[PDB]
């Protein structure tokens, strides 16, 4: 999580990219409070339980949006930006993250890296990068691949300027999304640990392994992949 | 010397369909899952340049790098691929011997990957294996007192074996044991309807 | 592999204007950055302005504001600059760069044009004067003494010299040109032998000044 | 607008060694910054961009660092493909400016240059303009200094200087300064001397001569 | 007592308008309890 959300080039939001990110171990603490973010708010999930729910496979995009549009990146609402470029399934169950930032992103005078579709033939179906530019086709002479009247060029642009107001400063966005399904999954929340104390009853909790009693040091010697020992009618009486 | 050099799995071998990859050349293991073009007669040569095996690796969504008588058993169970490995030292070169060798787990993979077929891979020259097929039985482990597998018993071979499972027993004594049941089995599915007359007009 | 190849030398003169033009080969054409830069001679390089090969957009300098133009045709993949009210200073080389490739804009150069030679003068097309460069026995250094064969007061830089047509290669040192007050160059080109062959050889410089295809020998006197 | 200058300058190296070159800017910076390769007489080539990273294509032993402002190259082993100039640009802000030049050299054992002067030509005081040559050839430094003494006098203004590139076999440098004037100046004078100071030589040397 | 990021008012609100479908027009809900203990049943109802 650390260099996404610290890689020094984001895309632009037609050419969102994404990480098939799984097999690891988030830890959504200091990403909850970096004290930082601007606009933190997801759906389908609280934001405090998702310390632990183990997800199945987890997806992250970015991109770079204007300002106030960032509201527009949400389930059922439209806008220039989320009719053409990206839109979100009405059943998201991930999590979206935006945050103020010019101070990187505006070079003084106007940034001309950014660029974002503006006419397109259809609503665009969620989910879906649609990179090829396409001249817009109006009416009588519709144009293709060409510039002239009743032809519009696609791709327009940000002039990110540090002059500029609030309203028009550059976000960088990064969007999340978990869901639950059959295979077993492979990216759980951190795990809370402790000391060990001996010679008294305690509960004890060894990596699920659940019950309460007094534990002591041994002479028993198990093998290098044997977890626990358990006796006749089968009760457990040693752990590792 | 070391002509298998590991094993491929899958469903269809190639692309259109994920599939596990894993290999050894002469640094260490590769374990690999991508999306692969596999040739047909894939393998390596042994200059010592090699790796004829695919001609394709996209989509990785896995990743990893790093005579004799060497058992493995292979097993895929909720996209979970297990693999149990015990390397003993055979006074032969290349014929199957006769003993008891427990063996003891060595990888876990979450993948999620379906599996129907697999091959082999060899170091072909330039300057014997068996396969098994395991069900579901049965069977009665004797542990040691370090906690080591030391015999078994299979409790379907014989009536001897059927015994000495339903005792719990590596010894019985002289008598008469009930063992199990037995029943004859029906064949068919016979079925009696009455005539078809009276028909509606 | 992305190339760029543009125009050949030109000269013009002050008041007037030119046309450099670079031609594209690229794999795709993803909204192309051509992206010009120039040179004066022996200081900090300075950057023109990006044409954006994707559509029209035309983001220009400062210090070259209201007077340089750039433009480009689809069909040829090419780029055009234009240059007006030109004097003494843009004398220079020009270079084309840009292409990115993965993503559609960056403002890097990684794609660099050969280069282009601009002169602006006043002059006009003038053949070179010769004179040898003899040595004496006074400063007979180890038994070698250094010889040469002087070039003044010549318009345009391409003055190939050689020694006896190739075949003297030992120790040869031609000089770079420096401009004069009067506004012609001038080049000096030198080398040494052992003073025992003085007398008993035959050393000629040998100049080429093709914009005005004068070719000169001198024998040099001791 | 923002400024870019490099402190390093000119440097020394032999084969084989590390560099370092600082490139630091007047106002502050996100790493926002690439290294450009120019050898002479070619077109600049691309090593480093966003400060950090290494483009493709290109030996390994380039590599970057550096934030804020000062900002920092540096190669492990140095190759003969190493020896020409390299530039910083920066991209923080509108218009896009470059360094100053920070070039690479072969060092050796400092090489004493060998003096010569040349009287000039008769068919040139035919023409009625005279020049005058003062030669230095194979001198290690590339920095020195010659100075003209016309009739015990000092002379300034009317002489230029060129100096070529080191070569890379000879691995020295080479030197011609040129005293022009006009013929009304050149009788009116009788013995013309060129001087040089260099590290190389013990004490300042003089060479000089009289017309004919 | 402060309002910014993780400091939210518990207090929502509904916005009852006509407008609005079925899914999301307002009720009006009552619940009764009964209990039985060993002396009070002191409300019958009707049955004389
Ligand atoms: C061994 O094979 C793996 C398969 O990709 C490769 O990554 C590794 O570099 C190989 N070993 C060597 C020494 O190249
Ligand atoms: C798998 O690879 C194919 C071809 O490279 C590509 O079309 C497809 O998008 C890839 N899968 C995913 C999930 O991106
Ligand atoms: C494996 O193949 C079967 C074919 O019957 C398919 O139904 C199943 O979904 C596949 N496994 C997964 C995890 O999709
Ligand atoms: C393992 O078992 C053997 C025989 O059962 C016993 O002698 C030995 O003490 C045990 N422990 C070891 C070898 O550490």
């Amino acid at each position: 999580f650390g260099e996404v959300f610290n890689a020094t080039r984001f895309a632009s939001v037609y050419a969102w990219n994404r990480k098939r990110i799984s097999n690891c171990v988030a830890d959504y603490s200091v990403l909850y409070n970096s004290a930082s973010f601007s606009t933190f708010k997801c759906y389908g999930v609280s934001p405090t339980k998702l310390n632990d729910l183990c997800f199945t496979n987890v997806y992250a995009d970015s991109f770079v949006i204007r300002g106030d549009e960032v509201r527009q990146i949400a389930p059922g609402q439209t806008g220039k930006i989320a009719d053409y470029n990206y839109k979100l399934p009405d059943d998201f169950t991930g999590c979206v993250i935006a945050w103020n930032s010019n101070n990187l992103d505006s070079k003084v005078g106007g940034n001309y890296n950014y660029l974002y579709r503006l006419f397109r033939k259809s609503n665009l179906k969620p989910f879906e990068r649609d990179i090829s530019t396409e001249i817009y086709q109006a009416g009588s002479t519709p144009c293709n691949g060409v510039e002239g009247f009743n032809c519009y060029f696609p791709l327009q642009s940000y002039g990110f300027q540090p002059t500029n107001g609030v309203g028009y400063q550059p976000y960088r966005v990064v969007v999340l999304s978990f869901e639950l399904l059959h295979a077993p999954a492979t990216v759980c929340g951190p795990k809370k640990s402790t000391n060990l104390v001996k010679n008294k009853c305690v509960n004890f909790n060894f990596n699920g392994l659940t019950g309460t009693g007094v534990l002591t040091e041994s002479n028993k010697k198990f093998l290098p992949f044997q977890q626990f020992g358990r006796d006749i009618a089968d009760t457990t009486d040693a752990v590792r | 010397s070391n002509i298998i050099r590991g094993w491929i799995f899958g469903t269809t071998l190639d692309s259109k369909t994920q599939s596990l990859l894993i290999v050894n050349n002469a640094t260490n293991v590769v374990i690999k899952v991508c999306e692969f073009q596999f040739c047909n007669d894939p393998f390596l040569g042994v200059m010592e340049s090699e790796f004829r095996v695919y001609s394709s690796a996209n989509n990785c969504t896995f990743e990893y790098v790093s005579k004799n008588l060497r058992e493995f058993v292979f097993k895929n169970i909720d996209g979970y691929f297990k693999i149990y490995s015990k390397h003993t030292p055979i006074n032969l070169v290349r014929d199957l011997p006769q003993g008891f060798s427990a063996l003891e787990p060595l990888v876990d993979l979450p993948i999620g990957i379906n599996i129907t077929r697999f091959q082999t891979l060899l170091a072909l020259h330039r300057s014997a294996y068996y396969v098994g097929y395991l069900q579901p039985r049965t069977f009665l482990l004797k542990y040691n007192e370090n906690g080591t597998i030391t015999d078994a018993v299979d409790c379907a071979l014989d009536p001897l074996s059927e015994t000495k499972c339903t005792l719990k027993s590596f010894t019985v004594e002289k008598g008469i044991y009930q063992t199990s049941n037995f029943r004859v089995q029906p064949t068919e599915s016979i079925v009696r309807f009455p005539n078809i007359t009276n028909l509606c007009p | 592999q992305v190339q760029l190849v543009q125009s050949g030398a030109e000269v013009k003169k002050p008041g007037a204007s030119v046309k450099v033009s670079c031609k594209a080969s690229g794999y795709t054409f993803t909204t192309y950055a051509m992206h010009w830069v120039r040179q004066a001679p022996g200081q900090r390089l300075e950057w023109m302005g990006w044409i954006n090969a994707g559509n029209g957009n035309t983001k220009y300098s400062q210090k070259f504001q209201g007077r340089v133009t750039i433009t480009r045709d689809t069909s040829a993949s090419t780029a055009y600059m234009e240059l007006s009210s030109l004097r003494s200073e843009d004398t220079a080389v020009y270079y084309c760069a840009g292409g990115g490739g993965r993503r559609l804009q960056f403002d890097y150069f990684d794609y660099w044009g050969q280069g282009t030679l601009v002169t602006v003068s006043s002059a006009s097309t003038k053949g070179p004067s010769v004179f040898p460069l003899a040595p004496s026995s006074k400063s007979t250094s180890g038994g070698t003494a250094a010889l040469g064969c002087l070039v003044k007061d010549y318009f345009p830089e391409p003055v190939t010299v050689s020694w006896n047509s190739g075949a003297l290669t030992s120790g040869v040192h031609t000089f770079p040109a420096v401009l004069q007050s009067s506004g012609l160059y001038s080049l000096s080109s030198v080398v040494t032998v052992p003073s025992s062959s003085l007398g008993t050889q035959t050393y000629i410089c040998n100049v080429n000044h093709k914009p005005s295809n004068t070719k000169v020998d001198k024998k040099v006197e001791p | 607008d923002i400024q870019m200058t490099q402190s390093p300058s000119t440097l020394s190296a032999s084969v084989g060694d590390r560099v370092t070159i600082t490139c630091r800017a007047s106002q502050s910076i996100s790493s926002w910054l690439a290294w450009y390769q120019q050898k002479p007489g070619k077109a600049p080539k691309l090593l480093i961009y966003d400060a950090s990273s290494l483009e493709s294509g290109v030996p390994s032993r380039f590599s970057g660092s550096g934030s804020g402002t000062e900002f920092t190259l540096t190669i492990s082993s140095l190759q003969p493909d190493d020896f020409a100039t390299y530039y910083c640009q920066q991209y923080n802000g509108y218009p896009w400016t470059f360094g100053q030049g920070t070039k690479v050299e072969i060092k050796r054992t400092v090489a004493a240059p060998s003096v010569f002067i040349f009287p000039p030509s008769d068919e040139q005081l035919k023409s009625g303009t005279a020049s005058v040559v003062c030669l230095l050839n194979n001198f290690y430094p590339r920095e020195a200094k010659v100075q003209w003494k016309v009739d015990n006098a000092l002379q300034s203004g009317n002489s230029q200087e060129s100096v070529t590139e080191q070569d890379s076999k000879d691995s020295t440098y080479s030197l011609s300064s040129t005293l022009t004037l006009s013929k009304a100046d050149y009788e009116k004078h009788k013995v013309y001397a060129c001087e040089v100071t260099h590290q190389g030589l013990s004490s300042p040397v003089t060479k000089s001569f009289n017309r004919g």
